């Protein structure tokens, strides 16, 4: 959670600076947002340490408002190429999956394909995942 | 916070 702290997690990423301004503005606003540092794999078959975002983003359904669990993926040359993001459900939950989410969890929205640094960034993308999540939520409660 | 998903119904 501190900014000199974030700066050792992201200590090789290419644009360093870039990644903590963002990160910092992201965390302070959604404040269930965790920095997380793990192992990615690439299709290759490599991997790399890379900082995650995990936790849950507040978003309107109907009247009320549901913590959907997402993890988003900053790669090491952030923020020129996208986050890689997945939705999370706990076992109280299923996948709803369509246009936007596979089975899997992972997300495909416009946002994310048309990337490109500064006109894109993750307050950004938060702000599109509300809207979309809130008129076709990727989780639902099972019975 | 706990993580909450809308009822299906």
């Amino acid at each position: 959670v501190s900014e000199s702290q974030l700066k050792k997690m992201v200590s090789k990423y290419k644009y360093r600076d870039l990644t903590v301004r963002e990160t910092v503005n992201v965390i302070t606003l959604y404040k269930d947002l965790k920095p997380v540092l793990d192992s990615y794999v690439f299709n290759d078959g490599s991997s790399r340490e890379l900082m995650n975002l995990t936790g849950t983003i507040p978003v309107p359904y109907r009247g009320n408002t549901y913590n959907i669990p997402i993890c988003l993926w900053l790669l090491d040359t952030y923020p020129y190429n996208p986050p890689i993001c997945f939705v999370k459900p706990t076992s109280s939950m299923t996948i709803k999956t369509g246009k936007h989410v596979d089975a899997n969890g992972k997300i495909y929205l416009p946002y994310l394909h048309e990337w490109k640094h500064p006109q894109s960034d993750l307050l950004g993308l938060i702000q599109v995942m509300i809207v979309v999540f809130g008129d076709e939520p990727p989780v639902f409660s099972r019975p | 916070i706990l993580p909450t998903a809308p009822p299906e119904y």
